[PDB]
């Protein structure tokens, strides 16, 4: 009922519609059970539904208390759970409307207690209890803490059975006059506002008994429902977000302790049955690990070993004093001591033999049950009594120990796990036993744990999808003896004929895992010639995959695309591996390839800094096979991660006490602000910013410029800028930066950019102690103000070491390339890499680098010695080294000043030439330094030329360094060392490196960063941990991050991990949700304001500057489009919208055809063939497009190629003049919901846009309306001048003086490019060959 | 009383580098160290990392151990603790000896906080070795400054895997004296692991009396330790004794 669904939709909800037809509760009723309730509450009904936005535009708008039903209830829950499937926002409409809010969320939390198997169904009733957690999960939202409030406070107690409450009361007595307030309180309540409070505090222990209940209600052996397992499950998964959040567990695990959840769990047939109850008795596992972390429940801090075991050890001692007061068998109990009894072993050996009601008077004394009355039977088993009370007084090892004994590496029972380890043909209706990481975490060990289970997912996830290689081709098939064997000929995939492990080299110093694991694969390509060469093109870091498979279907059997891949073909593990070049005749890595013999290459691989060191751990640790070994594929197309996450759990983390709550998310978030660091410098040179008096006026619309000097001539200094602490007064103190020297060559290094108002706010909170995110739109310059806040930071901290993290090349380039230009010398600057790096800068930032300009500039240091001792006129031959002419400088030149001082500061301008003796170490200079007319100028520049040659004997004394470092790595160490106060790298190599600089001395004084939104969670929360503490305290003073929460974040590798647990929420974005500030840069340069608007409307205030506004390349034409920014639909053609020749390979030969033309249309009329770019919404579809363009074109003579024909996410960070994007997808909207990938894709042109698309199908995405606003404000066809070569006078507004062509389709548009190519070829010729 | 004329006679001093002149620049930032930390400092500082002697630093710190800045001399002490290219500075004369001459002092009854003493014993262990005399004060202060409960068996265990001569278990008879009451199961255990310590003619008594005579009750442990620690050989009244 596709159609039927959709005829609703446009009558009755679905937008873009003139007149709409109303709100019917039959409506609603109909579509639910004749769609979801008919067909099962179908995934594909439930996508239309979502599409026609039922929840936005029907359901809550006209719901009421009045208009509250079943199906209206489960249609807004299910529209919910869409929602959260689809990463949409969700609850927008209970935004707009609260109003029904309470009594929606309350019959909601109704149906979920109301009877199961009645009117609500199972299935529904999982849907509300996945629901509800949503509920939960979204308590950053005022309304769903609002219905959270009384139900999940402190009076949730009141379900905790008396007993228990008075001992919590006795143990914590400042709760019994919170608890007398509650019921002094409770006294002005209405009888039905009594009873809702009441039922609002025992909802959460009336749903944890029903869901015990239905546990119960499940057989052992006898087949039963899957919806009542996945219910319990999601009940888990519902307990697990509300024992892992800390206000949210605070309460409600006192009454999950009363209840005993876990014990009930671990006692049912549901954790028995292995394929059953498989990933929900992880969850109850990782529910268990949970409510046995070391958290206390009345601060929300972990607790001390001492804590826990005194916890642990006074229950055995209470329990010991029950035993000798209420239980004569257990004399000896009370009198074993805690090292005694503490053990499962003896406390069931004491325990077990007991009697049942004996156990259950037991559990009545210490509190556990109902009291066992008089020659009474208990109901619940010796079974129920013994294991609780074995569970609760045994041992229990700590998380510690319990994360160190993990081996890292993914293994045989796991590398096939989709419950926590999921695919990516994943829908999204089940649960994964995955982590959770959205806002707060109980401690630094629990938000780390969190992290570490997401990366080893991925690579889990990368040990999954891969693993199933051994020749995908044809399904490989079992052979003689149970062995591999090729059953056709594979393209993309090849069998290796070995792989052998060649390189184990040893760590760095501190670091727990090799630097370097490389295996070369041999495979002997007796395959096609063309696929050969594919093959034998290996280059250098090219991503392979090393995959086994211990295959089980017999040789010949079928294949079937529905069926899980990886039982289907066998895998067994595939690891990731970075080829360095292919092994010829030679021995040697390809690094003109020598010519090859026979069809056997054997390829050196290297994966990672820790490569073989996660399976090594867990052979040696847990007995699993060496996976190095037992592949069988080649193909192409974590472990020190994890490794970085245990060094974390294993230190003490000693994070900055202004940070450690900021990244736990909880508390103020706004504590990070240079508004709230108490350090905050008043009296602070901001120098390199201020280029003017009235720009440090402009810089400050609000304050009030109190400059110390009246005279306008006098006052554009680097001017020292306090800030205040009446109350809005900004001091201008101005100064004079001291000479250096007598060469003007000297004169330092200033900026020429004009940073705005904004971006110098965020220049100076970076130039503040604490933290902070920098907000810069396309084109404001976030490197820029990077560069600028180092440039200030450096200037007013000498000492200081600056941390630059990037994400990316090109982003640590543009740092060092813009800091090319700035006052800063070549001893000061360092970059780290994960190995090879391309210099992109100009001048060389390398180790290497670092050294020979290290070597250069010693050499420059000690021949200006010698010069400066023969100016002196010195007697003797020899050279100096660094230490010699620091000795020279100390005897002479020093001791010359100090002549100089004692007699021209002890004083006439005569003088001030008469005793500079050093004369003819200025012989090469301009005319005579000292001009004699004022005695205070020529002081400072005599002194300014002493204090040069200081300089020089300065950097002797740091080339000190270079001569007492005999080799080149250790000379660079030296300098990343003592020389180095800039010290630059990736993420990646952050995380590789982190403890081998730490323990070589690595040091941390102020770090900024840059593509804060391309780093994950862990790689963002890695650099914290770059150094050791000093003296109990971090030595980190400040983090100022630049970044940009609507631009793409890091690509999970399999897509289930954003789809289950939501990694991809980056921690700049997660700040953000938070809440913290953001200084957000809003002025652009790049694309003039009507290209800029098709990415500045999804920003705070997002402009341009005068630069873009009257840009004179920035109103200029494009030439033969008329349009600047166009969307042209692309209707059916060949009977083809969005086709697919592969399983997920979409590609649209219509929209690409389209391009096609206009590709071609842009080189027949001269547009630059670099300002062509082509971008698609698939990388099928850029294949298709390349294919298709290289088949039609090529070497046609007047056309070249278009600069880049690849991925939207893969061309971030990057721009064109004109970009031509293909929106192929019009059956589904797919991923392009994504407002980042949105802005991403819409921010591709500077000046010129060319879109083939869907438009009804870009238009019915809901996300996609204000960006869709500007899209159809346009003709849907090519509206184009096709008479207007690449110069074209005409302004953007200009009207054309040329005739104007209205191309509707492809063909149309194809033939007509194709006839002025050929009127080009009769009248016209090129000649590049 | 103006640095003037200080800093310049020890400039034009400094016109050659002779022995002379040294006598004079040392004690110049040492008479200046008064009412100023910074002259001494930088002067210490530019001295251990300046013209080339052995006696630079024993004379800045010589100048720096006496004052109240403790950072600046076993600074001078830390850049002779590297020396770079010359383990014998000094030779048979020693300076990191000094350091832990410095280090006992630092352990005085002064930080009893029982955490720094023992990272300094362990300090100027790892400097150079300090066998069973250092080593048994730094175990007995270890275990004495320590608690009572399996924290104190813990420290005596360890201490006893690094013991090397007697009265080591005499320090952990102590320690297990002291902790009589650790637990309520086996009431110490120490005491019979101690009395059953090692096997002919060592102590003997030392930890069996002690268990006797915390203050007393009766051992009845005791005497099954130390009769049932090594009689002489094997057929002799030893039979007797482990019956009686």
């Amino acid at each position: 009922n596709a159609e039927f669904v959709t005829q609703l939709a446009c009558k009755y909800w679905a937008p873009h519609i003139k007149k709409k037809s109303p709100f019917d509760i039959k409506v609603i009723e109909d579509i639910y059970e004749k769609e979801i309730v008919k067909s099962r509450f179908a995934i594909r009904k439930i996508m239309l539904l979502e599409f026609s936005q039922y929840l936005e535009n029907y359901l809550w708008m006209n719901y009421s208390p009045e208009v509250s039903s079943k199906a209206y209830l489960m249609s807004i829950c299910c529209m919910v759970n869409e929602k959260f499937r689809e990463n949409v926002p969700a609850w927008e409409i209970f935004k707009k409307k609260p109003d029904h809010f309470p009594f929606f969320f309350k019959h909601i939390l109704k149906a979920a207690l109301a009877e199961t198997d009645g009117e609500f169904s199972l299935h529904e009733q999982t849907v509300l209890l996945l629901f509800l957690d949503h509920c939960f999960n979204s308590l950053e939202v005022d309304l769903i803490r609002s219905q959270v409030q009384q139900l999940i406070s402190l009076p949730m107690w009141m379900g905790l059975q008396l007993a228990r409450l008075e001992l919590e009361l006795k143990k914590t007595p400042k709760l019994r006059k919170f608890w007398n307030l509650i019921k002094k309180n409770d006294e002005k309540m209405d009888p039905e506002a009594r009873e809702q409070a009441y039922q609002e505090r025992r909802f959460l222990s009336q749903l944890i008994q029903k869901f015990i209940s239905v546990l119960k209600s499940v057989p052992l052996s006898e087949p039963v429902t899957m919806d009542k397992v996945h219910y319990c499950e999601r009940f888990i998964e519902l307990m697990i977000d509300l024992e892992a959040l800390l206000p949210t567990r605070r309460w409600f695990n006192t009454i999950l302790d009363d209840s005993h959840l876990l014990v009930h769990c671990y006692l049912s047939n549901l954790v028995r049955r292995e394929e059953d109850g498989h990933l929900f008795s992880q969850l109850l596992d990782m529910l268990k690990f949970y409510t046995g972390f070391e958290i206390n429940d009345q601060t929300g801090n972990a607790l001390t070993e001492n804590e826990m075991t005194t916890i642990h050890y006074d229950r055995i001692t209470s329990l010991q004093r029950a035993a000798f007061a209420h239980f004569p068998e257990l004399y000896d109990f009370a009198l074993s001591n805690v090292a005694e009894v503490d053990t499962r072993e003896s406390l069931v050996k004491f325990f077990g033999p007991l009697s049942s009601n004996t156990l259950h008077q037991v559990a009545s004394y210490l509190c556990l049950l109902p009291t066992l009355p008089k020659n009474e039977d208990t109901t619940f088993d010796k079974e129920f009594l013994l294991e609780l009370l074995v569970s609760r007084h045994e041992r229990r090892i700590s998380q510690i120990q319990q994360l160190n004994q993990m081996p890292l590496y993914p293994t045989e029972k796991i590398i096939w796990d989709e419950n926590i380890v999921p695919t990516e043909y994943y829908s999204g209706e089940g649960c994964l036993a995955l982590p959770k990481l959205n806002l707060q975490f109980l401690t630094l060990h629990d938000y780390l744990l969190r992290n570490f289970n997401l990366f080893r997912l991925e690579s889990t996830y990368e040990i999954r999808q891969d693993i199933e290689d051994s020749v995908s081709r044809m399904k490989p098939w079992q052979s003689e003896y149970g062995g591999v064997v090729f059953g056709g000929w594979a393209r993309m995939a090849q069998p290796i004929v070995a792989f052998t492990v060649v390189e184990v080299a040893k760590p760095n110093i501190g670091e727990n895992w090799p630097t370097r694991v490389r295996a070369d694969v041999t495979i002997n390509l007796n395959v096609r010639d063309h696929i050969k060469d594919e093959w034998e093109g290996l280059r250098k870091h090219d991503v392979c995959f090393l995959i086994t498979v211990r295959p089980t279907k017999p040789y010949g059997t079928k294949f079937d695309r529905r069926r899980p891949f990886i039982e289907q073909v066998g895998l067994v593990y595939v690891r990731g591996c970075e080829i360095q070049g292919m092994l010829d005749d030679k021995g040697r890595v390809i690094e003109p390839r020598p010519n090859l013999r026979g069809e056997s290459r054997t390829f050196r691989v290297f994966l990672d800094p820790n490569q073989y060191q996660q399976d090594m751990t867990n052979t040696i640790q847990n007995g699993a096979e060496d996976v190095y070994e037992t592949f069988n594929i080649i193909m192409r197309r974590f472990k020190a991660v994890l490794e970085t996450i245990r060094n974390l759990m294993n230190t003490d983390c000693v994070v900055p006490d202004w940070l450690h709550d900021i990244i736990l998310g909880y508390g103020d978030p706004s504590s990070a602000h240079y508004s709230k660091m108490p350090n905050q410098i008043a009296t602070l040179d901001f120098n390199d910013t201020f280029l003017s008096i009235e720009h440090l006026k402009a810089s400050f619309p609000g304050h009030n410029v109190k400059v110390t000097v009246e005279d306008p001539a006098l006052q554009i200094p680097p001017f020292r800028i306090t800030f205040p602490v009446e109350a809005k007064t900004l001091i201008v103190e101005p100064h004079v930066i001291p000479n250096r020297g007598p060469y003007p060559y000297n004169q330092p290094k200033r900026n020429t950019i004009q940073f705005t108002h904004t971006q110098i706010e965020a220049i100076r909170a970076g130039m503040q102690p604490g933290l902070t995110m920098v907000v810069g739109p396309p084109g404001t310059g976030k490197t820029d103000v990077a560069v600028q806040i180092i440039s200030n930071i450096y200037h007013n901290f000498p000492e200081q070491r600056t941390l630059i993290v990037t994400h990316s090349n090109q982003a640590l380039n543009q740092l060092f390339e813009k800091i090319m230009a700035l006052d800063i010398d070549e001893r000061h600057l360092l970059r780290l890499g994960h190995g090879e790096e391309e210099l992109e800068t100009e001048k060389d930032f390398s180790r290497y680098g670092r050294v020979n300009y290290v070597l250069a500039r010693r050499i420059e240091l000690l021949e200006e010695v010698k010069r400066l001792q023969k100016s002196l006129g010195v007697p003797g031959d020899a050279s100096y080294t660094c230490e010699t002419a620091g000795y020279f400088f100390l005897y002479q030149v020093m001791s010359r000043w100090e002549e100089y001082i004692s007699k021209v500061k002890n004083p006439d301008v005569t003088e001030v030439s008469t005793f500079f003796p050093f004369h003819e170490y200025f012989a090469n200079a301009p005319q005579p330094i000292f001009k004699g007319r004022s005695y205070e100028e020529d002081m400072e520049i005599a002194e300014g030329c002493f204090r040069h040659i200081k300089k020089i004997f300065t950097q002797l004394e740091e080339f000190r360094a270079s001569e007492l470092l005999r080799s080149g790595l250790d000379r660079s160490k030296y300098l990343l060392v003592k020389e180095a106060k800039i010290i630059a790298m990736t993420c990646t190599h952050a995380a590789l490196k982190r403890h081998d600089l730490v323990k070589l001395g690595f040091k941390y004084d102020n770090i900024l960063m840059e593509e804060a939104a391309q780093i994950l969670e862990i790689e963002t929360f890695i650099p914290l941990l770059l150094q050791n503490p000093q003296d109990g305290f971090s030595r980190l003073k400040r983090w100022i991050m630049i970044g940009d929460h609507h631009q793409l974040p890091p690509v999970i590798k399999n897509m289930a991990f954003q789809k289950y647990s939501n990694m991809e929420q980056s921690l700049f974005t997660r700040f953000v949700r938070v809440g913290v500030p953001t200084v957000d840069l809003d002025a652009q340069g790049r694309a003039r304001a009507s290209l800029c608007n098709l990415y500045n409307w999804r920003y705070k205030n997002l402009g341009n500057l005068p630069h873009v506004q009257l840009l004179p390349e920035f109103s200029t034409a494009n030439a033969g489009l008329l349009y600047d920014f166009q969307l042209i639909n692309v209707e059916d053609f060949q009977g083809v919208g969005e086709s697919e020749p592969n399983p997920y390979f979409y590609q649209n030969l219509g929209e690409a055809e389209y391009v096609v033309a206009l590709f071609m249309y842009m080189c027949l009329l001269g547009y630059p063939a670099d300002k062509i770019s082509i971008l698609t919404t698939y990388n099928g579809q850029k294949h298709l497009i390349r294919d298709i363009i290289n088949r039609r074109c090529g070497n046609n003579p007047l056309i070249g190629r278009p600069n880049k024909v690849t991925t939207v996410d893969r061309f971030q960070g990057q721009q064109n003049d004109y970009i031509l994007l293909s929106l192929v997808r019009t059956r589904a909207v797919g991923h392009l919901r994504d407002v980042r990938r949105l802005v991403v894709a819409m921010s591709r042109a500077r000046l010129g846009l060319y879109i083939f698309a869907r438009v009804s199908l870009f238009q019915n995405c809901f996300e996609l309306t204000p960006a869709f606003s500007q899209l159809t404000a346009r003709p849907l066809h090519l509206h184009i001048i096709p008479t207007e070569p690449f110069p074209t006078t005409r302004k953007n507004g200009e009207r054309p003086s040329h005739e104007v062509q209205i191309i509707k389709n492809m063909p149309q548009m194809a033939n007509f490019v194709y006839n002025m190519y050929m009127h080009l070829i009769q009248t016209t010729h090129h000649y590049h060959q | 009383g103006r640095v003037t004329h200080t800093r310049r006679t020890f400039d034009r001093a400094l016109r050659a580098l002779p022995i002379t002149q040294h006598s004079r620049i040392w004690p110049l930032y040492l008479r200046f160290l008064r009412s100023h930390p910074l002259p001494e400092t930088a002067v210490r500082g530019y001295r251990r990392f300046l013209k080339l002697s052995p006696e630079s630093a024993e004379e800045y710190i010589e100048y720096l151990k006496s004052s109240d800045r403790l950072d600046e001399a076993a600074q001078r002490l830390a850049t002779v603790v590297n020396d770079e290219r010359f383990v014998s500075k000094a030779g048979k004369s020693n300076y990191q000896l000094w350091h832990e001459l410095c280090d006992l002092i630092s352990q005085n009854p002064d930080k009893v906080q029982s955490l720094n003493v023992d990272a300094i014993i362990r300090g100027g262990l790892t400097r150079f070795t300090d066998q069973l005399g250092k080593l048994w004060c730094s175990l007995a202060d270890y275990y004495i400054r320590s608690g009572h409960f399996e924290k104190a068996r813990d420290v005596y265990e360890e201490a006893i895997r690094t013991v090397m001569t007697v009265r080591d278990f005499t320090q952990v008879f102590d320690s297990y004296a002291q902790f009589e009451e650790s637990m309520i199961a086996a009431k110490m255990e120490t005491a019979s692991e101690l009395g059953r310590e090692e096997e002919d003619d060592v102590d003997l008594e030392l930890r069996l009396a002690r268990f006797e005579q915390l203050i007393s009750r009766r051992p009845l442990l005791l005497n099954s330790v130390l009769l049932r620690q090594n009689p002489h050989h094997v057929h002799e009244w030893h039979k007797r004794v482990a019956l009686h």
